[PDB]
Formats: C-alpha cells, sequence, structure tokens
RNA sequence: AAGAACCUUACCUGGUCUUGACAUCCACGGAAGUUUUCAGAGAUGAGAAUGUGCCUUCGGGAACCGUGAGACAGGUGCUGCAUGGCUGUCGUCAGCUCGUGUUGUGAAAUGUUGGGUUAAGUCCCGCAACGAGCGCAACCCUUAUCCUUUGUUGCCAGCGGUCCGGCCGGGAACUCAAAGGAGACUGCCAGUGAUAAACUGGAGGAAGGUGGGGAUGACGUCAAGUCAUCAUGGCCCUUACGACCAGGGCUACACACGUGCUACAAUGGCGCAUACAAAGAGAAGCGACCUCGCGAGAGCAAGCGGACCUCAUAAAGUGCGUCGUAGUCCGGAUUGGAGUCUGCAACUCGACUCCAUGAAGUCGGAAUCGCUAGUAAUCGUGGAUCAGAAUGCCACGGUGAAUAC
C-alpha cells in the first residue's frame, strides 16, 4: 500500500500432513468457499500420483513445484512504452507463489475429465519439464531475458 | 388532499360491513362448493365497487395510497415526520 | 439535507421522549390517531396563549397531558372555568377522561418553540425581523441558557428571491451527543409565502 | 384460468340470456361487460363486446369452448 | 365461591391474584379451559389476570 | 472435581466439562471421529492438548450448539483454553504463543443500505 | 404461582418497576424468587428516506421492547393485599398469569 | 412506486351531477336505521315496505335524512427560476470563522504557518501574534473478556429414580438470556526522537497505539430534485381543468440503453440416507395433527398477541449407485392440453401444480465494475408493501479465500 508495506494474512499448517505450503495449495485452489471439496480433490490427486509414479507422497509435489519454480521476475519499469519486463532474483515467497499460482491455472486449463485427473496429468508432466506450467515458466525467463535491458 | 380518493375509500370502509364480511362466507361456502346447483347466482349480486379487493389502504391524514405502514397507520415520511419530533414512543435510531 | 436533527437522538440516552406511553402495537395507529388529533387541537387554542412545552402520555384509558406555559392563568382560568371546556372536548374525542396539568415555568424564553411562534406572531404583525430575531436572542442568553441561535430562512426582507439569515449567541455542541439542546421549527406565513424559522438552544450537559 | 367449479356468467348479461331465450336471435346488444364464459347454452347470442373506443359484434359458435369474451375485443392497436 | 357460571363483559372480584378488594371486568372468557381474562384498570392501563372460576364470585 | 470451559465461535455455544478419566471425548452425546472427526476440523480441537500431551489424563463432556461443522469446533478450541486452568498456570503461558488462548475477534460485519452485502457495491455505467 | 410478567420500552424503567415488585413482597413475608430476564424483542423498521426519488438510500429505525418475569413462589395473604397499586408505573404493561 | 386483473389511477372512450363527492351557515318537513321489485354496464332514476327509539323548560331537544337558495367548497390543474419543509451530492476529505493587536491610503494580510506527529486545525516545539467558536476524535449502539444479581416457557454438569422424553426431585452450577459494574488510559519497561509531542519492539491481558463495525456529514456548493406527501403567493376552471360509475391504458413493438437473475458442467446433473443455525413475523393470523388426491391444495381440526405454538424440514457439506466431454441425465426459453388458491370477477395483463415440446447458449469483441480478512465468492432463512401476486428493497447466519514487491 501507500502509507506502509502490508504482508497477506500468515496461514497455519494443513489438517492432514502439516505443510504450510499445501494450506496455501488447497487455498488457491478452493472455488466458493468449499475447502471440503478442493482437499478432497487436492489428497486424491497426490495418492493417486504417488501410487502411479511410485516416488514418495513429500517428493510427488515437491520435484513438481521445482519444476515449476521460476528464478527470475519482471519488473515494470517502463523502457517498452510504460511497461517493461526487466529481470530480477525473484523473492521466496513470489516463488512459490508463482509455482503455485502457474500448476493451479494450468490445472483449471487442462481438457482432462476430472479435476483430480486434470490435477495429476499437470503434476506428472510439471515434473518431467513437459507441462502447461513449464510452458508458462519458459516462456517468461525467455521474454524476460529478451527485455533485459538492465539488471 | 385530493378529495375524490378519501371520499371513495371512506365510503368504501362502511359498505365493505354493510354488504361485505357476513354474505362473502356463504359464497365462498356455496360457489366453491364444499360438503352445479342453482343458488350460486343468487350470491354474485353484491356490489362491483364495494369489494374489499378494491380497497386500497391509504395513510389515515393525507390518504397517500403508495409508502403506507399498516402498524403505525401512516406513510413512511409521515412515520420520519413523528419520529424525528420525538411523538413516536421509542422509535429510536437503528446503529447496530 | 446534511444538518444533523437533534430530536431523534437527545431524546433516547440524556433527555426523556415526549411519548412515554407504553400501548400494543396491533391497535397502535388508532390509538395515534387519537394521541394527533389533540396536538393540532393544543395548537390551535393555545397559540394567543404562548405554549411552550407539551408532554402527553396515554394509558389507553386516560390521557395525562401535561403542558408548559408562560402565563398558566389565562389557560386554566379564574377556579377552572376555562380548562373544564378543554378537558371536556379532549375526553370526548379521545373517548377516555383527560387529566390536564399546566405547570408554573419561570423564563419560558430558554424553550425552543415559545421564542419560534413568537417570531412566528412578530412576522405576521410585519414587523422587522432583524430587531425581532436580535432581542429574542438577546433576552435568552444574558436570562439563562449558554447558548442559542435562531436561522431563519424564506423571502426575507420582502426579497423576490430566497435567502437565509441568522444570528448565533454563545455555542451550541449540535454534535455532541451528551448537549441538553432544545430544538423546535415554526413556519410563518405572510403575501410572499411561507418562512421557515428553526431554533437551536443549548442549556447544558449530562 | 376459468372458475373452479363452474362457468362464471355475469347477472346482467344471464338476464340477456333468459330473455333471449324467449325473444330468440335479435340484433348486435352493446354492453359493457366483458367477464362472461361460453357454454353450450350460450351458442347463436349475437351480442357486441366491449371494447374501450368501440363494440365488437362477436357471433358465438362451438369453437369459443372455454374462452371468455374479453378474447375478442381489441383493446390496444398494432402500428 | 357462588355464582360459578360467568359471562362476557361481567363485573367481578379478585380473590386469590395481586389486586384484592378490588373489582374489574372480564374481556374474554374461555369456558373450555375454565379460565378467565379479567383487566384490571390501574394507574390508567389495562392489567391483563388470569382468573379461575370457582376462585372468584360474581359482582 | 470439574473443570469448566464456555467457548465461542461467532455463532456457537458449548459448555466443556473436563473430568478424570480416559482420553476419549464426548460431543453432543456421541463420539468425537463421529460426528466429523474424519472430515473437515478434524483435528484443532487436538491442537490445544497437543501441546501439554494430555493423551489419557482427561475425560471431556461437551454439549454444543449453533453454527456448523468449523463454528462448533471453534467453540470447543475456546472451550477447552478456557477450561486449562484445571492445575498450575505455567501451561497456558506456552499455549498463549500458539495463538488459542486468544479469542478470535473476527465476525460477520453487517449488512448496510445501498449494498448488496457487508461491502460489495452495485455495478457502475461505463458512460 | 403469581407469574408476573412485565413489559416496557425502556431497561431503565423495568428493573426499577420490578424493584417495588420484589421488595414489597420480599419484606412482609412470603416466597419470592428472583426476576427472570425473559428476551427483549428488537422490532426494526426500515424506510425510504428521500420523497421523489430514492433508490439506494433508507433510514433504519427500531424499538426494543423490554421484558421481566418475577413469578411469586408462594401466594400468602400479606403479598395478595400489598404488592401493586402503589409503583405509579404508567410505561409498564403488566401481566399476570396464575 | 414498500405490489397496475377491476380498484389503485392521475390518463382515455361513453353514461351523468351543479351550493354539488367533502366543510361552516339559513329556512322547511322528515327518527336514524333495517326491506325488497322493474329498467340500465353501473353511476342511478321511478315505485311498493316496516319503524317513529333514546328524551326535552314539549320553542320538543341532542343525533342523523331529503329539498331549495346564495355567500362558497373543490383541483395528484400551471410555475421547486416567487416559496416553506425534506433529500442527493462534493465529503466524514479537514477544513470554516469571530474579538482585539499590528501592517498598507485601501481592498486585504497575520492569526488560518516553519519543524516533528496523527485518520484529524490531534498534540508539541519554534514563533507578531494572543485567545475563543463550528467541525474531527468526543459523549451513543453492537461485538470481543470477566464479576455480581437472575433462573420460567430456557438448561441437565456434580447426583440418583422411572415413559429412556429434561421428563422429575434437585442444582440453579451452567448453554442461553439482561440489568448494573470492572477492564485499554501511550499504561509498563527498553530503544529512538528535542530533554517536547510522538514512534518501534517486548511483557501483562480476551483485545495496544481512535481493538473491529455501525449511527452522527462543518461554514457552504449545484437557482440540484419534490407546487405529485402536505402547506403556500400569483394565475386558471366553476352546469367544469370539480365529482360519481363501467370498460380500457399505465404491460403495445421494425428499436437502443441501464440495473438484475439463470446457464455453458464431472469442481457437476439425478436418486437415497444424514449433521449443524442466526435474525424475525404472526388474531378476518401463523395454521400443527389426522384423512383424500402422484401433486399444487381442500375438508376436519390444538396451541398461543409470543424463549411455550406455528411459519420451519436450514441449504451448501458428507457417504455411496448412475452418467464421461457430447449441444449430453448440462441448461431451460417458447407453445398446447388438463387443474388448484385468492378475489363480484383471472377478460386483454397474475401466481402455483400435472402431462407433453427441449430455442439460443461450448465462460462471450472494443470496453468496464466490486473487493485489503470473516472481505470477496457461494448457499439458505425472515420482514416491509401485500384480497391475492417479487430475480427488486431491507435484515440474518453456514462454509470461507486470493494478493500487496
Amino acid at each position: 500500500p501507500r502509507r506502509r508495506v502490508i504482508g497477506q494474512r500468515k496461514i497455519l499448517p494443513d489438517p492432514k500432513f502439516g505443510s504450510e505450503l499445501l494450506a496455501k495449495f488447497v487455498n488457491i485452489l478452493m472455488v466458493d468457499g468449499k475447502k471440503s471439496t478442493a482437499e478432497s480433490i487436492v489428497y486424491s490427486a497426490l495418492e493417486t500420483l504417488a501410487q502411479r509414479s511410485g516416488k514418495s507422497e513429500l517428493e510427488a509435489f515437491e520435484v513438481a513445484l521445482e519444476n515449476v519454480r521460476p528464478t527470475v521476475e519482471v519488473k515494470s519499469r517502463r523502457v517498452g512504452g510504460s511497461t517493461y519486463q526487466v529481470p530480477v532474483e525473484v523473492r521466496p515467497v513470489r516463488r512459490n507463489a508463482l509455482a503455485m499460482r502457474w500448476i493451479v491455472e494450468a490445472a483449471r486449463k487442462r481438457g482432462d475429465k476430472s479435476m483430480a485427473l486434470r490435477l495429476a496429468n499437470e503434476l506428472s508432466d510439471a515434473a518431467e519439464n513437459k507441462g502447461t506450467a513449464v510452458k508458462k515458466r519458459e516462456d517468461v525467463h525467455r521474454m524476460a531475458e529478451a527485455n533485459k535491458a538492465f539488471a | 388532499a385530493k378529495q375524490s380518493m378519501k371520499a371513495r375509500e371512506v365510503k368504501r370502509v362502511a359498505l365493505a360491513d354493510k354488504y361485505f364480511a357476513k354474505r362473502a362466507e356463504l359464497k365462498a361456502i356455496i360457489s366453491d362448493v364444499n360438503a352445479r346447483w342453482n343458488a350460486v347466482l343468487k350470491l354474485q349480486t353484491l356490489p362491483r365497487d364495494s369489494s374489499p379487493s378494491r380497497q386500497r389502504n391509504r395513510c389515515r391524514q393525507t390518504g397517500r395510497p403508495h409508502g403506507f405502514l399498516r402498524k403505525f397507520g401512516l406513510s413512511r415520511i409521515k412515520v420520519r415526520e413523528a419520529a424525528m419530533r420525538g411523538e413516536i414512543p421509542g422509535l429510536k435510531k437503528a446503529s447496530w | 439535507g446534511q444538518k444533523v436533527h437533534p430530536n431523534g437522538i437527545r431524546l433516547g440516552i440524556v433527555k426523556p421522549w415526549n411519548s412515554t406511553w407504553f400501548a400494543n402495537t396491533k391497535e397502535f395507529a388508532d390509538n395515534l390517531d387519537s394521541d394527533f388529533k389533540v396536538r393540532q387541537y393544543l395548537t390551535k387554542e393555545l397559540a394567543k396563549a404562548s405554549v411552550s412545552r407539551i408532554v402527553i402520555e396515554r394509558p389507553a384509558k386516560s390521557i395525562r397531558v401535561t403542558i408548559h406555559t408562560a402565563r398558566p392563568g389565562i389557560v386554566i382560568g379564574k377556579k377552572g372555568e376555562d380548562v373544564e371546556k378543554l378537558r371536556k372536548v379532549v375526553a370526548d374525542i379521545a373517548g377516555v377522561p383527560a387529566q390536564i396539568n399546566i405547570a408554573e415555568v419561570r423564563k419560558p424564553e430558554l424553550d425552543a418553540k415559545l421564542v419560534a411562534d413568537s417570531i412566528t406572531s412578530q412576522l405576521e404583525r410585519r414587523v422587522m425581523f432583524r430587531r425581532a430575531m436580535k432581542r429574542a436572542v438577546q433576552n435568552a442568553m444574558r436570562l439563562g441558557a449558554k447558548g442559542i441561535k435562531v436561522e431563519v430562512s424564506g423571502r426575507l426582507g420582502g426579497a423576490e428571491i430566497a435567502r437565509t439569515e441568522w444570528y448565533r449567541e454563545g455555542r451550541v455542541p449540535l454534535h455532541t451527543l451528551r448537549a441538553d439542546i432544545d430544538y423546535n421549527t415554526s413556519e410563518a406565513h405572510t403575501t410572499y409565502g411561507v418562512i421557515g424559522v428553526k431554533v437551536w438552544i443549548f442549556k447544558g450537559e449530562i | 384460468r376459468s372458475l373452479k367449479k363452474g362457468p362464471f356468467i355475469d347477472l346482467h348479461l344471464l338476464k340477456k340470456v333468459e330473455k333471449a331465450v324467449e325473444s330468440g336471435d335479435k340484433k348486435p346488444l352493446r354492453t359493457w361487460s366483458r367477464r362472461s364464459t361460453i357454454f353450450p347454452n350460450m351458442i347463436g347470442l349475437t351480442i357486441a363486446v366491449h371494447n374501450g373506443r368501440q363494440h365488437v359484434p362477436v357471433f358465438v359458435t362451438d369453437e369459443m369452448v372455454g374462452h371468455k369474451l374479453g378474447e375478442f375485443a381489441p383493446t390496444r392497436t398494432y402500428r | 365461591r357462588p355464582k360459578t357460571l360467568f359471562e362476557p363483559g361481567e363485573m367481578v372480584r379478585v380473590n386469590d391474584g395481586p389486586f384484592a378488594d378490588f373489582n374489574g371486568v372480564v374481556e374474554e372468557v374461555d369456558y373450555e379451559k375454565s379460565r378467565l381474562k379479567v383487566s384490571v384498570s390501574i394507574f390508567g392501563r389495562a392489567t391483563p389476570v388470569e382468573l379461575d372460576f370457582s376462585q372468584v364470585e360474581k359482582a | 472435581n470439574q473443570y469448566y470451559g464456555t467457548g465461542r465461535r461467532k455463532s456457537s455455544a458449548a459448555r466443556v466439562f473436563i473430568k478424570p478419566g480416559n482420553g476419549k471425548i464426548v460431543i453432543n452425546q456421541r463420539s468425537l471421529e463421529q460426528y466429523f472427526g474424519r472430515e473437515t476440523a478434524r483435528m484443532v480441537v487436538r491442537q490445544p492438548l497437543e501441546l501439554v500431551d494430555m493423551v489419557e489424563k482427561l475425560d471431556l463432556y461437551i454439549t454444543v450448539k449453533g453454527g456448523g461443522i468449523s463454528g462448533q469446533a471453534g467453540a470447543i478450541r475456546h472451550g477447552i483454553t478456557r477450561a486449562l486452568m484445571e492445575y498450575d498456570e505455567s501451561l497456558r503461558s506456552e499455549l498463549r504463543k500458539a495463538g488459542f488462548v486468544t479469542r478470535d475477534a473476527r465476525q460477520v460485519e453487517r449488512k448496510k443500505v445501498g449494498l448488496r452485502k457487508a461491502r460489495r457495491r452495485p455495478q457502475f455505467s461505463k458512460r | 404461582r403469581i407469574r408476573i410478567r412485565l413489559k416496557a420500552f425502556d431497561h431503565r424503567l423495568i428493573d426499577q418497576a420490578t424493584a417495588e415488585i420484589v421488595e414489597t413482597a420480599k419484606r412482609t413475608g412470603a416466597q419470592v424468587r428472583g426476576p427472570i430476564p425473559l428476551p427483549t424483542r428488537k422490532e426494526r423498521f426500515t424506510v425510504l428516506i428521500s420523497p421523489h426519488v430514492n433508490k439506494d438510500a433508507r433510514d433504519q429505525y427500531e424499538i426494543r421492547t423490554h421484558l421481566r418475569l418475577v413469578d411469586i413462589v408462594e401466594p400468602t395473604e400479606k403479598t395478595v393485599d400489598a404488592l401493586m397499586r402503589l409503583d405509579l408505573a404508567a410505561g409498564v404493561d403488566v401481566q399476570i398469569s396464575l
């Protein structure tokens, strides 16, 4: 804000696995205030992915977020017509935040029949660097590098 | 003031008890059959104008048919006029 | 209309309400009719007597009318000669036994409605409004309450355009809820039309 | 739409139907009411239904089984 | 108490209620539950009180 | 003898009576896992008791009404924290750091005239 | 047994009305229980404020009708002939159920 | 406009009335009232009935009814650029003035500003200005915590006894309910700042820098809206711009625009079972229970003018079975047939129920709106108006975010 900086309302760990990142994940994925239906699809997709892939439940979303975790962000420095994309090292809160927003938007975009399938497919395709969220991450880095007038 | 609406309404009040409210129940029992017979025609001879359905609720003071409130017997600007000047008992502002 | 109205909030917390009677809501309207049908009458009859404040309470089987005024004598009369005919018709319009009590109050200029009707009576007699307004505020502030203002509006000075004019002596904290402020309105009438008078009087605090 | 237990025919118009049993078919009758129901005992009448500005002469037939007089009276106007 | 049968609009006397040594009128009667809805005009206002048939006498 | 705590969460109301015994919880004359412990708000009631490790020490008889699943569990949460005075106060001093001793001031804001709800304003025209 | 029920328009009028109702029965000699709260009714009224053009502005008023229940336990001869007629509470609608 | 089938209704087509539909006053005769007959769409004209009560100094009142006459009454007629009153709006942004003193021939200037600080003309320092008034915080209401008083129509922890029903002793502890108090006042410490105001962190506390929300909108502005809520100057109508009655219009249709609601789906559709509310209203009322009809609803039929009785079964949620990306078991438009409820009466122009029909629509161009935390979003409940009729207005709660570099 203008008068002072304000950090968004802090959250507590999730009731099932005790992770503060999964709490933010289910909150962003939630629709119409129905947290129960949201976490039900998140846990169902995570369990089906951990069973299908054969990896641990921790790495089933940590490596999937890691492949969509950016290392640079864009600053609007006005050089290219009152807007620009100067690159700078992303802060950790923003680093995991942009990754979650992209993988959730990719799950919304995916054409699979069930949201559990759309999420388990984006989570699978992300970790092998082929998903839609990977395309989003590997397009902004190119645009930021192309618009690197300053650093 | 528009004396017409007040005159019509005052006339309908007395005439809606002079003919209606006593023989209307007979129409409700016979015409809307409860246990066609020919006794129904004699109960449709009531006055068309004097019917309670025609009666429109109006303000006690000015006869305004819109904005009326049945409980206080006045209109919203009349309730506001008395309410602001402290003439309605305990009608304090709502500030919860 | 942005200015705050004091009589809707002062009578709830610091001042007592002008209608303390309790009645049933299911028959409130008819009772309200009988309540208002004598307040117009008392306003008409006590126009020559210059009424200052009335508090009427109707328990639904009797009606207690309490009246304040400059001179209780003209209203009561010699031993009750005048007041009996007023009580008779009030008891006939309301249908219940009327109890009328006129209280003696020294210096009635500290009440808004008295000064309001006084200026209104001076506007029908065609005398100057500025001198009438100045005396109405001057011989009320020096004699008592810590603040008074009178805002007249409407065809002032015989002009063909709308205007406002007002004097303010002392201080009137109108947005202060604990302030005891008496406020009434009065509409005069002349050939130019209706003139609106508003008077605020601030006596003290709780 | 219509009355539940029987066709409501207007009182004065019922008097006109009773006088029509004795007087038979006649010239168009300009009445003001439109709240009457059609039935087999009403076929053959040549009454004129009111429509504000004018009175439309309607001839009753079998095809008007549940309609009222007001469904044949032009009140509004088209361009 | 005598005069066990009552009728609407008749004056009675309160004996077992808080309004003893005073009279009043019954606005509504309930013969089914045998309860009298009597009002006492005290302080200028109506005061609904419940009375039994056998406890009070007709005036 | 008994250890009591009321607790409230925005619409709900509970009476948490802590009696010595087994580690089970009785809520509305029914078990914990049956009512909602296998679904939403499963372990929020356990967060005050997790810090002190009272696993089989005290039985809780609770009667709660009002609100919904979260509201009832929040009333049970504030009831347990209010009823945590059973022994010496050296354990609630660490429970304050967790943030459950504090009564939440998060309550619904009223609807206002001209608005569809608490803060939503009607759509403004483009021109 | 004497289920007194009071109905008033002000919070500082009904507790004072039931103060004499408790004192003029407790002192003379009877069995009396304290006043039951009996929840206050809040009646709201929302009306349009402007006379000729008013789309989203309204003025909101309300009335709080207070209630009380004394419920005298034993109707002894001392309280039957001394309880009422002395409070002068004209703004309290008393109702009594036996 | 917080309710247009007639009425409402002001507007229109026809039928009528002129001291009148409403009011003061004069004269004359008649108790008022309750009856029906013919004609007309009715307003209404034209007859046949019955009664003559209370009570007066019998001048026969006091009530009312009919006729006649003038003074007159009446108008939601015109003008919110002749007005009162009320209201939107700038804007709850922190501003706006009065006494002296002083300066300039004077309009005017200072005060009303330079430095910190806050939401604030809030406070302090500095200082040719010193003081005061309106406004802001401030006194009001609710919420967040505790104590005292208080237990029926509300409740059942420590206790037991039975219809296993708080139902009954008892407790009145306490869920809840409602009066009176206490508590938050930069107060406690440290640091910073000027040693002043003030700021940051920590402790206590349920809550620290007006804890959260609401009410309350300065001097003034738009000749802003309302002669149609009412009042009112001037002007106009007066066997007519007045008044009554039936029907019609206010709902039309080659169109444009605003505010809203429902959709385009497997996050969901259908079917069964099941858990938890708050705020209100209710006597020509809410209408249990029982029976009939698939049903909308009808008949019979308790309780209460209200923590008792009813509206009222809270819904999203959660378990399974079904359908698998289709113009589909998505979504329902339009139309026909057959009914129910209110009301003289559903007639252009109403609600709801049953059967049949299943348009458009694949998240929408340019553009644009609302929201900083219990908010946005989503799902239900009640109320005003209401003979009977809301996706609008007002109010209440369930779940409950995202994001601020």
